[PDB]
């Protein structure tokens, strides 16, 4: 699912020494969604980079 | 949940702002005893604050 390749692609960014980051994305309903749950996982940032 | 007697400076500016602004006072001590700031919990849950 999108949720968790959302996860796994955040992962690998935290490998390669890669902290800074920038996604373009689409109108599609479904797009908006993994842009709704990146935010969160930015304003999630009690642990990781 | 014990009834406790606090009192001080803090709460001589509280009980003034409550007298300006027509408020009322429901002090309770946290349970946890601490500021609570931002910390990482177990597991890497979420991003929370106690
Ligand atoms: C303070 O505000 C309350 C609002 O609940 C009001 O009932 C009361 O009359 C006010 N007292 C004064 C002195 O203005």
């Amino acid at each position: 699912s999108i949720q968790q390749q959302a996860t796994v692609m955040l992962k690998i960014m935290q490998d390669y020494d890669w902290h800074v980051f920038s996604l373009v994305t689409t109108i599609f309903p479904g797009y908006r969604e993994f842009i709704s749950f990146v935010k969160t996982t930015v304003d999630n940032s009690f642990v990781g980079w | 949940t014990v009834p406790q007697c606090c009192y001080g400076f803090c709460i001589d500016l509280l009980i003034k702002l409550a007298r300006t602004m027509n408020f009322t006072y429901e002090v309770h001590l946290v349970a946890d005893g601490k500021f609570g700031t931002q910390e990482r919990v177990n597991n890497s849950n979420k991003k929370e604050w106690n």
